[PDB]
This record gives C-alpha cells, sequence and structure tokens, in this order.
C-alpha cells in the first residue's frame, strides 16, 4: 500500500513542478539586466563593541534602531549602545550555550535560549531597574536555534526538535504548534505585518508558515544544503535563505520557485546570517570565510566586502531604519559598518 | 529538491551477486561524499561503505571488506555497489546516504531519525 | 502508524499546497524592481548618507 | 692611580675600536631584522604576553647598544675620551654613559629573567598561568623593570656608588674597584653584582625548568598521547642559557675580584684588560637575544635554516 | 543639553560598573575548563557522568580537581544529528569521546568509530582536542577470553594484527586481551593521526565505567592541552 502512496506523491511533486516551470516565463536577471548596478561601496567599521568573552552566535537588532541586543556562548547577555557602544544590560544566562536572541518591538522584554531547550524571557523595564527573568519556556525537546518578538506577549521560537512553536509570553505555553519540517530548523523570519514567517531546517528547503492559521502554507526547495539563515524583504513578498553549499537563493511567496541565485566559484564555504537593506536592493550575507559578502538582490554581484573579522561569522542584521549594519563573529567583537 | 533512486536489488541465493544503482539528483554528485547505509529486518541503520569525492579514499566494514565493491561516475551523477558474494546475513533495505555539506569528509547521516538527504532504499533478500 | 501517517501528513500537505494562488514570475520581478527603485533614496546603505545626518561620526 | 686613564683625555692608541663597531653594526642589524618581524607580524598573529614581552626586550636592547656605542665610537674617533669629548658643560657624559650601561644590562637581565619565569610557569603550571597572567601583567612587566632599574642606578648619583673611567678611556662604568676600601663606593658594586648574580641563577632555574617541561612533554609525545614541537624549543632554550650565563658570569666575577680578592691591586694592565673583556662579553646578550628569540623561530627564517 | 551630558555620564558609570562585572567573569572564564561528554547510547557515560557527581536539553557537572574548576556538559535529551550543535563546543579545552570497546557485533564499534572520525575531522573542531575513554574494558575481556566472538569476523585486519612493542600489558591480564584492546585502540590511532595531527591531539586511555582514575585521567589531558597550547605562543 505504500507504493501507491509513494507514486501520489510522485506525481504531486511532478505536477508541482509543471506548474511552477509554466509561471516561470521569464527570470529575474534577465529583466534586471537593465537595472543600474550598485558597483562598489566601501563600508567601515564605524564602531567597535568589545566585552564579550566566548564566541558570538547570535544578534538582533531593536526596533528603536539605538539599542542591540547579542548572545555569547559565555553565559552572558550584553545589551549595547549603538550610537556611544555603552553596554546598557549584563543580564547573565543560566544555560552558557545560548545560540538564539530577539529584542522585542518594544523593548520591554527579550528572549534568548539554546542547547538547554529553554527560551527564556528577561524584562529589561521592571519597575526595581534589575533585569530578571520573567518566563521559561521549557516545552521544545531540542535546542533553541532562533527566535523572533511577534509583539509584547507572541513569540515565535525555532527549536531543534524540527518544529516551530507560537508561544504566548503571559501564560507560558504552546499556543500553535509548526510541524512537517524534516531536519533541525536553524532561523527565523518574521515578516513585516508579523502574520506569515519562513525557517530552514537543514533539508535544503524553506516552509511558508502561518501565525495565525498555523500551517505550511508554502514550501520551496531551491537549496542543496542545509539552511542556517533566513531573512524576509522589506516589501514581505519574497526572502533569501543562506545554506551550507555557499549560494544564496531569493524565494518569493507569490512565484513559489527560485528567483535567482548568489554564488561565485571562489566562495566554497557555508553560509551563517542573510539580511536585506531598507529597501532591499542590497543582500548582506555572512560567510565562514571570515568576511561579509553584499551581494545586489537585482545584479547578482558583489557590490562589497566586510572582512574586518578574524573568526567565522555567526550572525548579521540590518537597522530597520537602515542606518548602520552590525556584523556578529566568533571572535567576540562586534563591528558596526557604515 | 534532493532525490535518490536506489535500484538493482532483489532476490538471490547464497552466493550471488547483485550491482546496486542509485541516480542522483538536485546537487553536485561530485562535491558531495558518498555513503552505503543498510537497516536490517528488525534492526537499526549500519554503515556499509563511503566513496570519496574523487574516488580515491574507499572504506568498507569489517564485515564487508573483499566482498563488496563500491564505485561512482561522476559524469553521470550515478553511484554503484558491486556485491560479489552475499550471505543470509546481508538481507537489508541499502539507502543511498549523501554527505551533510560539500567540500567536506565528516559524515552524520547514520542518524536515527528521518535523515534529510537518503534516499528511499532498495530492498535485498538472500535466502538459500 | 507513524511511517504511513507521515506520508499521509505529506501528501495532505502537498495537495492543500498545490491549489494555491501562483503568480508569473514576470510580474513579481516587476514589483520588486519597482519596490528597489523607489526606496532607493531611502537606504542609507545604498546611497551614501551625509557624514553629519549620520550619527556614527 | 689604578684606573690609568681617569682624570686623562687620552685613549691609549693602542686600543682599536674595531671590537666595539663589530659589536655595535651587529647587533642593530639583529635588533633591526627583529623589529621589522615583530612590525611585520603586528600589521597583520595576535598578541600574547610573550610577544609583549620580547617586543620590550628587543627595544630596550636596541635603545642601549645606540646612545652607548654612538657615544664610545665617537670618542676612538675623534680621540678624545668623554670627559673631553663633550668639550662643555660636560665632566658630564662619563657618569651618565656608565648610568645608561648599567641600567641597560640590569634592564635586559630583569627582562630576561621575567621571560624564563614566564615560560616555565606556561609549561610546569598552566592553571596558575591562565588564572593570574594576562597581557595587562605582560604589558606592566617591562615598565615596573624599567622604572626599577632606573631607580636602583640612580644611587651612585646620592653618594652611594660611584662612576670612574677606564684605560681605553671611551668608556665608563660603576667602580668596580675600591679605592682605599669605602663600603660605601664598595657597597654599590657589590649589591649590583649580587643583584646581577640572583637574577642570572634565577634565569637559569627557570630555564632548566623549562627544558625539564619540554622534555617531559617530548617523552609523552613520542607516544601518541610548518610549525615545531618542542624538540626545537629545547635547543634555543639551552643555547639561550648558556650563552647567558658565558656572558654575564664575566663581570659578575671581575666585581667580586674587585670588591674582595685583593688587599693592593697588582698588574694593573692584566686587570684593566680583564674588566674590558668581561663587558666586550657582557654585551653580546644584546645580540643574541634578537635572533634565538625572533628570528630562529620567525618561519621565515626557519624555511632556509 | 545638560540633561543629554546627565545622562551620557549615567550610561559612562553603568558601563564601568558592568566592565568591572565582566572582568570578573572573564577572570572566573578562563579559571574554568569547560568539557564535552559524548558517547554511543549504549556506552557507560552516564556511570561516569555519576561517578563524578557523587528534561532539560543539556546537564552541567561541575567538579574540582587539585583546586581546578572543570564543567563538564552533558549534551543528552538532544537529537542524534550533532552536525550543528557540535560547533557550539570549538572552544572547549577537551572533548571526552566515551565509547564501549564491547559493544562490538549491529556493529556499535564502527558507528562510534565514524562519529569519532568525522568529529576529528569537523572543520571547527581541528582546534579541539579529544579524550578516547575505552569504557567497558571488563566486558571486552570476558567477550574475548571465553567467548565466540571473533573479532576478525567483523574486522579481518585482526587477523593480522599482533600486540606492539610500547604495549604495556596489565598484571596478570591474557595476552588475547591486550591483544584485543590495543588493535580496538590503534583502530582509532590511525584515523587520528593519517587524518590530520598537530591543531589537536587524541587522549585513549583504557577505563572502566567504575574507575574513579577517569577524573586524574582528564585533570592530565586537560594540563597536557594547556601546555600545548602555551607552546604556540612561543611562535612570531
Ligand atoms: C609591552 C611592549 C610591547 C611595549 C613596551 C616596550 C618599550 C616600547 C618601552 C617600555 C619601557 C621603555 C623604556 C622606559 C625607560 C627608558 C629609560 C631611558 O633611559 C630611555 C628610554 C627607556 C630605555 C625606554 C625604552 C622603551 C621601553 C622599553
Ligand atoms: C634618575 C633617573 C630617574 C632619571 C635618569 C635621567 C638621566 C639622564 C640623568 C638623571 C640624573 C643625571 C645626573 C645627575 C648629576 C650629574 C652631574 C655630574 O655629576 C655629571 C652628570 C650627572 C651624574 C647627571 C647625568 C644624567 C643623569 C644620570
Ligand atoms: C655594556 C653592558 C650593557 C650593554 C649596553 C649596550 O648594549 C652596549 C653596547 C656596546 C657596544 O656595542 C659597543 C660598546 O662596547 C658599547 C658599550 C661599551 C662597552 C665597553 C666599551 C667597549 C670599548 O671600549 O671598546
Amino acid at each position: 500500500e505504500l507504493d501507491q502512496l509513494r507514486q501520489e506523491a510522485e506525481q504531486l511533486k511532478n505536477q508541482i513542478r509543471d506548474a511552477r516551470k509554466a509561471c516561470a516565463d521569464a527570470t529575474l536577471s534577465q529583466i534586471t539586466n537593465n537595472i543600474d548596478p550598485v558597483g562598489r561601496i566601501q563600508m567601515r567599521t564605524r564602531r567597535t563593541l568589545r566585552g564579550h568573552l566566548a564566541k558570538i552566535y547570535a544578534m538582533h537588532w531593536g526596533t528603536d534602531s539605538r539599542l542591540l541586543v547579542s548572545a555569547s556562548q559565555d553565559g552572558k547577555l550584553i545589551i549595547w549602545d549603538s550610537y556611544t557602544t555603552n553596554k546598557v544590560h549584563a543580564i547573565p544566562l543560566r544555560s552558557s550555550w545560548v545560540m538564539t536572541c530577539a529584542y522585542a518591538p518594544s523593548g520591554n522584554y527579550v528572549a534568548c535560549g539554546g542547547l538547554d531547550n529553554i527560551c527564556s524571557i528577561y524584562n529589561l523595564k521592571t519597575r526595581e531597574g534589575n533585569v530578571r527573568v520573567s518566563r521559561e519556556l521549557a516545552g521544545h525537546t531540542g535546542y533553541l536555534s532562533c527566535c523572533r518578538f511577534l509583539d509584547d506577549n507572541q513569540i515565535v521560537t525555532s527549536s531543534g526538535d524540527t518544529t516551530c512553536a507560537l508561544w504566548d509570553i503571559e501564560t507560558g505555553q504552546q499556543t500553535t504548534t509548526f510541524t512537517g519540517h524534516t531536519g533541525d530548523v536553524m532561523s527565523l523570519s518574521l515578516a513585516p505585518d508579523t502574520r506569515l514567517f519562513v525557517s530552514g531546517a537543514c533539508d535544503a528547503s524553506a516552509k511558508l508558515w502561518d501565525v495565525r492559521e498555523g500551517m505550511c502554507r508554502q514550501t520551496f526547495t531551491g537549496h542543496e544544503s542545509d539552511i542556517n539563515a533566513i531573512c524576509f524583504f522589506p516589501n514581505g513578498n519574497a526572502f533569501a535563505t543562506g545554506s551550507d553549499d555557499a549560494t544564496c537563493r531569493l524565494f518569493d511567496l507569490r512565484a513559489d520557485q527560485e528567483l535567482m541565485t548568489y554564488s561565485h566559484d571562489n566562495i566554497i564555504c557555508g553560509i551563517t546570517s542573510v539580511s536585506f537593506s531598507k529597501s532591499g536592493r542590497l543582500l548582506l550575507a555572512g560567510y565562514d570565510d571570515f568576511n561579509c559578502n553584499v551581494w545586489d538582490a537585482l545584479k547578482a554581484d558583489r557590490a562589497g566586502v566586510l572582512a574586518g573579522h578574524d573568526n567565522r561569522v555567526s550572525c548579521l542584521g540590518v537597522t530597520d531604519d537602515g542606518m548602520a549594519v552590525a556584523t556578529g563573529s566568533w571572535d567576540s567583537f562586534l563591528k558596526i559598518w557604515n | 529538491q534532493v532525490q535518490l533512486q536506489e535500484s538493482g536489488g532483489g532476490l538471490v541465493q547464497p552466493g550471488g551477486s547483485l550491482r546496486l544503482s542509485c541516480a542522483a539528483s538536485g546537487f553536485t554528485f561530485s562535491n558531495y561524499k558518498m555513503n552505503w547505509v543498510r537497516q536490517a529486518p528488525g534492526k537499526g541503520l549500519e554503515w556499509v561503505s563511503d566513496i570519496s569525492q574523487s574516488g580515491a579514499s574507499i572504506s568498507y566494514t569489517g564485515s564487508v571488506k573483499g566482498r563488496f565493491t563500491i564505485s561512482r561516475d561522476n559524469a553521470k551523477n550515478t553511484l554503484y555497489l558491486q556485491m560479489n558474494s552475499l550471505k543470509p546475513e546481508d538481507t537489508a533495505v541499502y539507502y543511498c546516504a549523501r554527505c551533510p555539506a560539500p567540500f567536506t569528509r565528516d559524515c552524520f547521516d547514520v542518524t536515527s531519525t528521518t535523515y534529510a538527504y537518503r534516499g528511499q532504499g532498495t530492498q535485498v533478500t538472500v535466502s538459500s | 502508524t507513524a511511517s504511513i501517517a507521515q506520508a499521509r501528513k505529506l501528501v495532505e500537505q502537498l495537495k492543500m499546497e498545490a491549489n494555491i494562488d501562483r503568480i508569473k514570475v514576470s510580474k513579481a520581478a516587476a514589483d520588486l524592481m519597482a519596490y528597489c527603485e523607489a526606496h532607493a533614496k531611502e537606504d542609507p546603505l545604498l546611497t551614501p548618507v551625509p557624514a553629519s545626518e549620520n550619527p556614527f561620526r | 692611580p689604578f684606573y690609568r686613564c681617569q682624570n686623562t683625555t687620552s685613549v691609549e692608541k693602542g686600543n682599536s675600536a674595531v671590537m666595539g663597531g663589530v659589536l655595535f653594526s651587529t647587533g642593530l642589524l639583529g635588533n633591526l631584522l627583529a623589529l621589522g618581524l615583530l612590525a611585520r607580524s603586528g600589521l597583520g598573529p595576535l598578541p600574547s604576553v610573550f610577544y609583549m614581552l620580547v617586543c620590550g626586550l628587543t627595544v630596550t636592547d636596541l635603545l642601549g647598544k645606540c646612545l652607548l656605542s654612538p657615544v664610545v665610537l665617537a670618542a676612538y674617533a675623534q680621540n678624545r675620551s668623554l670627559r673631553v669629548l663633550a668639550p662643555a658643560l660636560d665632566n658630564s657624559l662619563c657618569q651618565a654613559f656608565a648610568f645608561f650601561m648599567s641600567f641597560f644590562g640590569l634592564s635586559s637581565t630583569l627582562q630576561l629573567l621575567a621571560m624564563a619565569l614566564e615560560c616555565w610557569l606556561s609549561l610546569g603550571h598552566p592553571f596558575f598561568y591562565r588564572r593570574h597572567i594576562t597581557l595587562r601583567l605582560g604589558a606592566l612587566v617591562a615598565p615596573v623593570v624599567s622604572a626599577f632599574s632606573l631607580a636602583f642606578c640612580a644611587l651612585p648619583f646620592m653618594g652611594f656608588g660611584k662612576f670612574v673611567q677606564y684605560c681605553p678611556g671611551t668608556w665608563c662604568f660603576i667602580q668596580m674597584v675600591h679605592e682605599e676600601g669605602s663600603l660605601s663606593v664598595l657597597g654599590y658594586s657589590v649589591l649590583y653584582s649580587s643583584l646581577m648574580a640572583l637574577l642570572v641563577l634565577a634565569t637559569v632555574l627557570c630555564n632548566l625548568g623549562a627544558m625539564r617541561n619540554l622534555y617531559a612533554m617530548h617523552r609523552r609525545l613520542q607516544r601518541h598521547p610548518q610549525p615545531l614541537e618542542e624538540l626545537d624549543h629545547l635547543l634555543l632554550l639551552a643555547l639561550m642559557t648558556v650563552l647567558f650565563t658565558m656572558c654575564s658570569l664575566p663581570v659578575i666575577y671581575r666585581a667580586y675580584y674587585g670588591a674582595f680578592k685583593d688587599v693592593k691591586e697588582k698588574n694593573r694592565t692584566s686587570e684593566e684588560a680583564e674588566d674590558l673583556r668581561a663587558l666586550r662579553f657582557l654585551s653580546v646578550i644584546s645580540i643574541v637575544d634578537p635572533w634565538i628569540f625572533i628570528i630562529f623561530r620567525s618561519p621565515v627564517f626557519r624555511i632556509f635554516f | 543639553t545638560e540633561d543629554q551630558r546627565n545622562e551620557e555620564k549615567a550610561q559612562r558609570e553603568a558601563n564601568k560598573k558592568i566592565e568591572k562585572q565582566l572582568q570578573k567573569d572573564k577572570q572566573v572564564y578562563r579559571a574554568t575548563h569547560r568539557l564535552l561528554l559524548l558517547g554511543a547510547g549504549e556506552s557507560g557515560k552516564n556511570t561516569i557522568v555519576k561517578q563524578m557527581r557523587i528534561t532539560s536539553g543539556i546537564f552541567e557537572t561541575k567538579f574540582q580537581v587539585d583546586k581546578v574548576n572543570f564543567h563538564m556538559f552533558d549534551v543528552g535529551a538532544q537529537r542524534d544529528e550533532r552536525r550543528k550543535w557540535i560547533q557550539c563546543f570549538n572552544d572547549v579545552t577537551a572533548i571526552i569521546f566515551v565509547v564501549a570497546s564491547s559493544s562490538y557485533n549491529t556493529n556499535r564499534l564502527q558507528a562510534a568509530l565514524k562519529l569519532f572520525d568525522s568529529i576529528w575531522n569537523n572543520k571547527w573542531l581541528r582546534d579541539t582536542s579529544v579524550i578516547l575513554f575505552l569504557n567497558k574494558q571488563d566486558l571486552l575481556a570476558e567477550k574475548v577470553l571465553a567467548g565466540k566472538s571473533k573479532i576478525e569476523d567483523y574486522f579481518p585486519e585482526f587477523a593480522r594484527y599482533t600486540t606492539p612493542e610500547d604495549a604495556t600489558p596489565e598484571p596478570g591480564e591474557d595476552p588475547r586481551v591486550t591483544r584485543a584492546k590495543y588493535f580496538i585502540r590503534d583502530e582509532f590511532l590511525r584515523i587520528s593521526t593519517a587524518s590530520g595531527d598537530g591543531r589537536h591531539y587524541c587522549y585513549p586511555h583504557f577505563t572502566c565505567s567504575v574507575d574513579t582514575e577517569n577524573i586524574r585521567r582528564v585533570f592530565n589531558d586537560c594540563r597536557d592541552i594547556i601546555q600545548r597550547m602555551h607552546l604556540r605562543q612561543y611562535e612570531l
């Protein structure tokens, strides 16, 4: 009987591939060939943040574009001032091997987690003035890979259990469970409207999820290896994913297929982080070669290189306003570029 | 999408010979290391053999050395496993396992849980 | 049960995803180019932001 | 007068300034190569305690050769001793030259002892090194050593110790002899000699401990449990210790001899010749340190060597 | 803007306090030596953790040896896909790899060998030493002395293997037990020496689940690793 299900799945996949091919009347590169190239932008480190002990693994810019949160595996979650480089808070983490961090839009709460399988919440604006654990989300059965705040009460978290979950910070329970991924989820990305989120699960495929409906709305299979990074396009209609194959691929929720690929022969190392600028014309992706290459979202060319780090690049994020970009690396130093 | 289609397996008597074939697709067959794993009836996954990207370094398990021959041809993205002499204990579903990442030699495809880069496998049985 | 339940869920999800409202790629590329050229000047990274306005001086 | 050319303004022509020119040029070239390799490393490796210690040591050695060699050679050449070589407000340049000489010697000895102790603590007491020793400590080691050397060599100007000119007339040093026996003039000399001997013995003991730890590591590596392993560090440390001892023992021996091994000095010529040699050998430490500590370790040199 | 300058001074004071706190944290950290414990499911690693300690995805085991803090971390309750989260332990002092030598037939010894090879070849682990604890030696002795579990049936190269000259057999141990032990050791030695060396070293130690000397063995391995890491300093 399993052969019938296998043949049915094969025919469904073939029909979906034929449909995607029929919708591919043209290619984004052939149409953008007329777009003016960005050329070259010599970005320099305007601010250097020091104080982290162990290798930094995660980072997330704040909506205010002033404060930033970075998580290191030394058991500390430091908040830095983008303009003055002054550390605002020094939150010691109960779990040393922290692998994710999230800064709430309002800045009243902060989340983080890792191998402990617990996404602890921290309140930065307590009446006492100190930062204390607000909620512990210990329902996951795997290491927390990435987390992003939907609001002051809702937060999406990725775990090594190959399933994402929507959490209610007030009650501390899984509001909705997202199943369907084959491998361990690595990164998360919230749409501008906070209604959809995508993620890779070490299966060379990205899935579109609905926060309210709680189902895999769409699925992409453009990559060829494990996906470690994902970020939505500023418009919310497309997203780019970073994989160990050393290639970045742009996917559109409406096209349901890969639009273009960003890669180079000399670039053979894996990808760790990917992010878009305010306009989305620049695709800043971190690579394991100790430098971050800026790829033109339209021309598929390297518009710049950020070789200021001495160790592997782990996280990368651009401010909502797009003023400056900070690149995290295992060297325990955060460099802000502009 | 990564796709692996194993073939060449079937029934055989003790001392026979089979030549399994796996049709690779959806990736650069030459940039990834190929590994053969089997799951005996009522048992866990067992590593059989591997073959490097260029095909120079080859290794087999002690129960397979000098009995099976692995081979690959990147010119068509296909893997092979020549079985010279089988025995009843060799009955198992042979799955084709690919390296997690390219340009690497550290494999973690023996995972018991569902591996995202393995084929459906081919059923091979040996009986007198 | 689990072996067949996984396949059943996969088939159901694939059926649900097959009937989506797929859009052409030309229109998506045109919309992306329009969005890029619209907020081009509003991107401090794409265009050279003045030194005075830059808080990172 | 024991010091034949003390109040003198001559230089027994019977002495050719070749032995100083070579000692100056070789050391200058060595220190220049060392600093060039260090600058190449800093422009691109990462900083470390040993790196900063070696940097301080080589910079101090270069700053010495400069001042001193320049004055001596000036003299020999021009043909006027230091007491008249600055024919000006300068019965000076004879006490200042000896002050700088003693300061640089004591500072080189102290920095060598500090590096030996750091290596010994790192290789024999790894936990203690990881716990207490950091780059902030190595950064302050050299300034503190220089300050201590200055404070110690400033004593002859407070009535405890004197500086006198020797036979060649082109250089000066602590009054190792003792005129008639003023525990005040002889006190500073004997104290400097004792301090130098103690520092040399401590450095030798630290080098022996480091070599023992390296030999133990080599024995453990013989079994399974571009760069070079401890086997080359063993030879490097052995050569360094041997040369340092052979260059530091003569001056201490001569100091003790002029201090207590005499009642009325005899054979002034031999005493002066031996006093000159002693420092001739002691000056070789500054030429040996840069090579052994950087050049023999630099991969660029090991490729051909 | 006097208020702006006052807020800047307050933030500078807070930053100075946080810098003092971070200096204290670094002093406490560099004095601590983190260790990763890994091994097959059938290995006796649980007994080792129990002896050393006498829902969460990771367990912390703190033990002191000669006034030296050691933080051994167990990564239990985690999926067997280790290719991702194993990278987080790149800076650990050592990786305590516990393998059951008597677990050879499926053939768990082959799986342990492949896991050790992958750990040794992992790019992000080429600078991390692995402490190989060949656990369950009594079971291997009982199986090879009075048993029909011929190693040549699952390791044809064993038929031609012979006890090396450097072998230090235990007083009273049967020659066959020592031969099997040293063959299983060389099985990992080949992988650890031919795949690369110089950046990290393997410390094979024949131990048992109840052996209390495992703590001293880990202490000696940490000493050796820290010494060999300090030796790198002397390279300009
Ligand atoms: C930590 C390392 C890399 C930096 C410090 C090394 C160098 C640059 C510094 C530290 C202390 C310095 C010495 C301090 C005292 C004196 C006294 C005087 O007679 C001339 C300068 C001299 C001789 C200095 C030479 C340069 C010196 C040795
Ligand atoms: C004393 C330390 C801290 C500072 C070192 C600076 C050097 C350049 C200074 C300090 C004191 C100085 C000495 C003090 C007084 C005299 C006068 C006369 O008798 C000859 C020179 C001599 C002996 C000076 C030579 C230069 C000198 C040695
Ligand atoms: C001297 C002990 C500390 C070392 C300080 C410095 O490095 C020494 C440099 C020496 C040279 O290189 C040339 C010259 O020898 C100079 C110092 C003079 C020593 C005795 C005079 C030699 C002579 O009259 O011919």
